[PDB]
């Protein structure tokens, strides 16, 4: 059926175009899963690690990365085309606080990464940058967001969120978990950001093999946990 | 390796009477964390049944008077806790809570006939909790068959 | 054979067949041959004929007082190389008023020829550039390649069935170092005999030989003053 | 394969083959091996003669990038000069826009995306080059980094890039490199060359040691162990 | 216009007046002098006003988005040099007369002085603005090294007072701050 | 096929990517607007593939300025470029001549730059098309682009899926002169010819001009407009 537009970005007989829905099957080969909770005044990022060496090391494996001091993001999709991502995030993030004199808000900034994403696919001659980005942040008069940006250039920000390669899996949990009425009060979050990743990916991981990102109404900054207070989460749940 | 937990363990029995038996629970939990390592096979499945003997053994004396509360309260306690203890994502389901409760439900055989009703359905009631997540699977597939005719 | 277009695309085996196929032009032109002792360092090469009656091409071209190279190859690649090449010479005698050291000037060859062999819409430098030259740490032997690789050597032939000449430089390598120049450049055309066929010989019309020295300028010296140099020479043993 | 042609377009399933095809001429390669220890980065490379002729130092893969910093290439010898001249310029406008080294963490970054950058155009290709960036500072200590073509750039211990990339590490990772001290690091790099395939269906070779650390004050050169020689002389000991 | 800055054992102590003229008309009565770069790092401006909020801007847009990237706390020795390339490179067009002064927790506290030329020096104390030359035979016959920070805000408050006496470019008011590893104090002095 | 291209005719007819990027906006999510005596009501279809996603997030009638407002039916996506470029050019007009830009002058110069990439090949055309609505002098205009770069002038009409169950549904219905809230009637009750299952206030967002100006509605009064009104 297909031919017509399976080598370059043009349309095909009356459906869509082909080269720009490849690339959502390209976050697939990272082999990793992000989630993002929020339910109620603060916001949880988890993602797994997967170290296969010792000789490899710890500190440079993490996902997490701080765009601002209020703004932080996880990272799916393929690592090279990640970070050049992270550093279009991390540039015009200060720009607004140059040309506006504010900080600029995690609604705004999906805005202008999709935007950039946008141009690929319109004008062609680059690759599309096969990765996907989840964002955390806290707006003053309207709470803690998550936002999720597309290779396509679609956004959109929604409460429990799910990437990488278990979307249709976690995301089915998770309808059935937000629909009762329970208040989140910052360790319900945190419980079912685990035990969601830890039955979707039917892990329970230890300790030492994910990553968790945090912001909170209380202290704005963006926060990385210590290992040891991961634990202290993980003997909490199971008591 | 768990040999010391194990004659520990024959410490806490002549000790049931002579110390008190929450003394036996503060003994309990570094053979928890010796649980806690189960790393390959030292501290792993074999030697990990016989203090799960050994603690249902003392969970024998202590609950066999009327103060039963203590047999029930511990379990609930060690077996949603297991997921943290052993191995993660699904531990084995394999000898290391089967047969020291396949004891337990081979207990409440003999005590129907000495104790009343109340507390063995008491009993029951707090074992039917984790026999509906598992181990009655294989072997002992019974073990909810050989008291759920007992409630009937 | 539908990899076997471009510059830009890979192969699955991982080997660019762009660069493999300008290697073949170099073993069109014909063979010369360089060598070096301690304090002086000749490279030899082999005039061709296009007709009976028209002049021989040139091969060996001076650069500068204390560089000299050969050349291998394409005709075009070739004075376009050398117009890169004096460029950078007179540049650092008019701001740093000294000669360029020679190992610098051939990194910044490999730095010339490697854009061509990356980006599109220009093939590679089909050539074969062997150097001499003196920087202040004596006599040194280069040679380039179409894939932007240059080899430091104290000998080394290239062109068209220059493997036999090749061979007679390994077992004599060992005397190169002491001898001096009266037999240093028959030792180096000794070695140009091997790359002919075993009829004719190698006559004064048809070879050049370039000497620079370390109290010598480059000097070539073609079709007169080869007679100084082919006497006091055996036959080849047929 | 067939959609395998630019560098701009992906597969059915998802993913870029010519630089799947470029990482694989790396393979090609000789084997070049680096580790640090806790107060020092100690480089290897095994390099093999061509024919004869060489001249005993050519054609080198220890470049020197800053006055700590140097590289450890393998693969196209040739793409990896031109890409030890962009670390060269990218340190010098470090030094002229803030006045003080560059620090290892963030030199990495920028090469990285400038390889990044010659896998997104059909213009270009990607690099067919892997190489090493080690370091040593008094408030930074001791880095060790590592390049793919692809451009992912993180941190090791200890790593080998060539043919025998799992066959050394094997034999690295049962080193205490923790606690060893960088002249003792250097007659068991030795050893880790010779073992696997130095000249048994080769022809011929020649060990390089570049070395950085603590004892050289934070400056970057080779080994004196042409000096002593002391190297070789504990390597081929392993003979049984 | 006089500005201050004294370093000490633990940190450093900035000071300025207000007194924003024009000719000889007081156009801003109560002025911010002094201004945050990041949490350690204050400059001190003279000469042009609109010269130095556009250049105090400009750092503070690349020094900030410099140490995200690091992951690390800036130096005050790499913000001074982000003065000496825009001062030095836009001469004959500015009149800057930027003092830079902060906690590191490299180096403790440091001082550095860019004149209206363009050039960067370390210093123990450094003075600055057109008010500044009238205490430059006061300042070295009373400087002592080994201060404690509560002599050094003795020693710029009277320093300052002196400068701001009369002189018709300074006086108003003192705004005083101290920057250590704790953190920064700030405050305003009057009678 | 000929086509692969946008440089070059067919040996018959007429441009065939430009058909094909006509086939993108029939498959994208149905709308509707409707042109009534003293207003233009816009109305579309916006459902969420899951309960996880925020409704008050993302906007669907989206206004120029404070007289004019704009739909779409097609992807999102190549939507907000052509808003953005909507914005500055409706500020070129308002810096020159003090005055707010009629609604007729903007399809004009929308449809130029939509014009512009059907040019070149190395670009690609849209897949947009779009409604503009406006009250200007008195009377209220609704207008209509594509990606081909043509205009119109409707009465009523309907874009998306199921187009021509709509439009033969207001052929049957739309009259000559109503007002506006007889026309909001009307523009749900062609919404729910084609609409899924559950209506909620969060699954239509509805937009309307008055002459006094642009305004899109809260979903209090969509809920309570909704509620029983048919």
């Amino acid at each position: 059926s297909a031919g017509f537009d399976r080598h370059i970005t043009i349309f095909s007989p009356e459906g869509r175009l082909y080269q720009v829905e490849y690339a959502f099957k390209a976050i697939n080969q990272g082999g990793l899963t992000s989630v993002a909770v929020r339910g109620k005044d603060c916001a949880v990022i988890v993602t797994q690690k997967k170290v296969p060496d010792k000789l490899l090391d710890s500190s440079t494996v993490t996902h997490l990365f701080k765009i601002t001091e209020n703004i932080g993001c996880v990272m799916t999709g393929m690592t090279a085309d990640s970070r050049s991502q992270v550093q279009r995030a991390r540039y015009e993030a200060a720009n607004w606080k140059y040309k506006y004199g504010y900080e600029i808000p995690v609604d705004m900034l999906c805005k202008r990464i999709a935007d950039i994403s946008q141009v690929y696919t319109q004008n062609a001659e680059m690759r599309p940058l096969g990765c996907c980005m989840i964002l955390i942040g806290i707006d003053e008069e309207q709470g803690p967001q998550v936002y999720k940006c597309d290779p396509a250039g679609y956004y959109c920000g929604f409460k429990a969120t799910a990437a990488g390669v278990k979307q249709t899996e976690s995301t089915s949990f998770l309808e059935k978990k937000v629909k009762k009425k329970f208040d989140w009060t910052f360790e319900q979050t945190v419980e079912t950001a685990i035990t969601c990743l830890s039955t979707v990916l039917s892990i329970d991981f230890k300790p030492s093999e994910i990553e968790v990102g945090v912001v909170t109404v209380e202290n704005p900054k963006f926060r990385i946990l210590t290992e040891a207070e991961i634990d202290a989460h993980l003997v909490a749940l199971a008591e | 390796m768990a040999d010391g937990g194990s004659e520990r363990a024959d410490g806490r029995i002549v000790k049931m009477e002579v110390d008190y038996s929450a003394t036996v629970d503060q003994r309990l939990p570094e053979c928890a964390k010796l649980a806690k390592e189960g790393r390959l096979q030292e501290v792993i499945e074999t030697l990990l049944s016989l203090e799960k003997q050994t603690r249902t053994a003392s969970d024998m004396v202590s609950t066999s008077r009327i103060l039963v509360a203590v047999v029930k309260m511990c379990y609930e306690a060690k077996e949603w806790d297991l997921l943290n203890e052993n191995i993660m994502l699904l531990s084995k389901r394999r000898s290391q809570l089967k047969q020291a409760v396949a004891k337990m439900v081979q207990q409440c055989c003999t005590y129907v006939e000495e104790i009343t009703d109340l507390p063995i359905k008491l009993r029951l009631i707090d074992t039917l909790r984790m026999v509906t997540e598992g181990k009655i699977y294989v072997e002992i597939e019974r073990a909810r068959l050989t008291k759920t005719l007992a409630t009937i | 054979n539908q990899y076997d277009n471009d510059v830009t695309v890979w192969s699955p085996q991982g080997r660019i067949h762009q660069i493999e196929y300008a290697m073949e032009a170099v073993k069109q032109g014909s063979a010369t041959v360089g060598l070096k002792s301690k304090t002086h360092a000749v490279l030899v090469a082999l005039k061709r004929a296009q007709s009976e009656l028209a002049a021989h091409q040139k091969k060996i071209l001076h650069v500068d007082n204390h560089i000299g190279i050969s050349i291998a190859g394409l005709t075009a690649d070739a004075r376009l190389l050398c117009n890169f090449m004096r460029q950078e010479c007179l540049d650092s005698r008019f701001v740093f008023d000294r000669p360029l050291p020679v190992s610098r000037l051939v990194s910044l060859i490999g730095s010339k020829t490697q854009i061509p062999t990356q980006r599109y819409g220009r093939r590679p430098y089909g050539v074969g550039l062997l150097i001499a030259g003196y920087d202040d740490m004596g006599p040194h032997i280069f040679q380039t390649c179409p894939s932007a690789n240059y080899f430091d050597c104290r000998a080394m032939s290239i062109g068209a069935r220059s493997q036999s000449a090749r061979t007679y430089l390994e077992r004599h390598m060992s005397e190169f170092m002491e001898c001096n120049l009266n037999e240093l450049v028959k030792h180096g055309l000794r070695a140009l005999r091997e790359t002919l066929p075993a009829e004719q010989d190698l006559t004064t019309k048809n070879v050049s030989i370039g000497i620079v020295g370390k109290d010598l300028e480059f000097t070539i010296y073609d079709d007169d003053d080869v007679s100084p140099f082919l006497e006091g020479l055996e036959e080849r043993p047929q | 394969t067939g959609y395998d042609l630019s560098a701009s377009t992906f597969s059915p399933d998802g993913r870029v083959f010519q630089v799947e095809y470029a990482m694989k001429a790396v393979e090609n390669s000789s084997t070049a091996i680096g580790i640090r220890c806790k107060d020092g980065v100690v480089f290897g490379v095994e390099k093999l003669v061509l024919s004869k002729l060489y001249e005993e130092g050519s054609n080198k893969r220890l470049f020197n990038v800053d006055r700590h910093v140097g590289m450890a290439v393998a693969g196209l010898l040739a793409d990896a000069r031109s890409l030890a001249d962009i670390a060269r310029e990218e340190a010098s406008n470090f030094r002229s826009n803030f006045g003080y080294n560059i620090p290892l963490k963030h030199l990495a970054d920028r090469v990285a995306m400038y390889v990044h950058a010659y896998t997104l155009y059909s213009a270009v290709r990607p690099f067919g080059c892997s190489f090493m960036l080690g370091s040593y500072s008094v408030n930074d200590g001791a880095q060790l980094y590592m390049i793919d073509p692809s451009g992912v750039s993180y941190g090791y211990w200890g790593c080998a890039i060539g043919k025998a990339r799992q066959a050394a590490k094997t034999e690295i990772e049962k080193l205490q490199m923790k606690e060893m001290t960088c002249r003792d690091i250097v007659k068991e790099v030795a050893k880790i060359i010779y073992i696997v395939h130095d000249e048994v269906k080769d022809k011929a070779f020649e060990l390089e040691l570049s070395w950085v650390g603590e004892l050289t004050n934070g400056r970057h050169e080779i080994v004196p162990k042409d000096i002593r020689e002391e190297a070789e002389k504990y390597a081929k000991e392993s003979l049984k | 216009t006089t500005i201050m800055a004294v370093q000490f054992d633990g940190g450093v102590v900035l000071g300025a007046d207000s007194r924003t003229t024009t000719g000889s008309y007081i156009a801003n009565r109560v002025t911010d002098k002094l201004t945050p770069i990041h949490d350690r790092i204050f400059c001190c401006r003279s000469g042009s006003a609109a010269d130095t909020q556009a250049v105090a801007d400009a750092v503070t847009y690349q020094l900030g988005f410099h140490s995200i990237e690091l992951n690390e706390p800036p130096l005050v020795h790499t913000a001074a040099s982000l003065f000496k390339e825009m001062c030095y490179r836009y001469r004959e067009d500015l009149m800057a007369g930027i003092i830079i002064a902060g906690w590191d927790p490299q180096e403790g506290g440091q001082v550095y002085s860019v004149p209206m030329g363009g050039m960067m020096v370390r210093q123990s104390f450094a003075i600055g603005g057109s008010g500044s030359s009238y205490i430059y035979g006061y300042v070295d016959a009373t400087y002592r090294e080994g201060m404690t920070k509560e002599e050094c805000l003795q020693f710029t408050a009277n320093a300052l007072a002196l400068a701001m006496e009369r002189d018709g470019s300074s006086g108003g008011v003192i705004r005083l701050a101290a920057i250590a590893e704790s953190g920064v104090e700030r405050q305003v002095l009057l009678g | 096929g000929y086509s692969f291209s946008l440089t070059t005719f067919s040996p018959s007819g007429k441009l065939v990517q430009i058909e094909y990027a006509l086939a993108a906006v029939a498959g994208g999510a149905p709308s509707v607007g409707i042109k009534a005596a003293n207003g233009v009501v816009l109305a579309t279809e916006k459902k969420q593939k899951s309960i996880l996603y925020d409704e008050r997030s993302v906007h669907k009638v989206e206004p120029i300025t404070k007289h004019i407002g704009l739909v779409y039916s097609g992807m999102g996506p190549d939507y907000r470029v052509l808003v953005h470029r909507a914005r500055k050019l409706a500020q070129q007009y308002y810096l020159v001549y003090q005055e707010p830009i009629p609604t007729a002058q903007l399809v004009q110069r929308v449809a130029s730059v939509m014009q512009e990439y059907t040019q070149s090949g190395g670009v690609r055309p849209f897949g947009v098309s779009l409604l503009i609505c406006g009250w200007n002098e008195g009377r209220p205009y609704l207008f209509q682009s594509d990606p081909s770069g043509a205009y119109f002038a409707w009465k009523a009409t309907a874009m998306g899926k199921n187009y021509v169950n709509g439009k033969t549904f207001l052929e049957k219905r739309y009259n000559e002169d109503l007002e506006l809230e007889d026309a909001i009637h009307t523009a749900i009750l062609t919404l729910k010819e084609s609409f899924e299952g559950q209506m909620t206030e969060d699954n239509i967002e509805v937009g309307i001009c008055n002459e006094a100006g642009f305004r899109r509605l809260t979903p209090t009064e969509v809920k309570d407009y909704l509620a029983a009104i048919a």
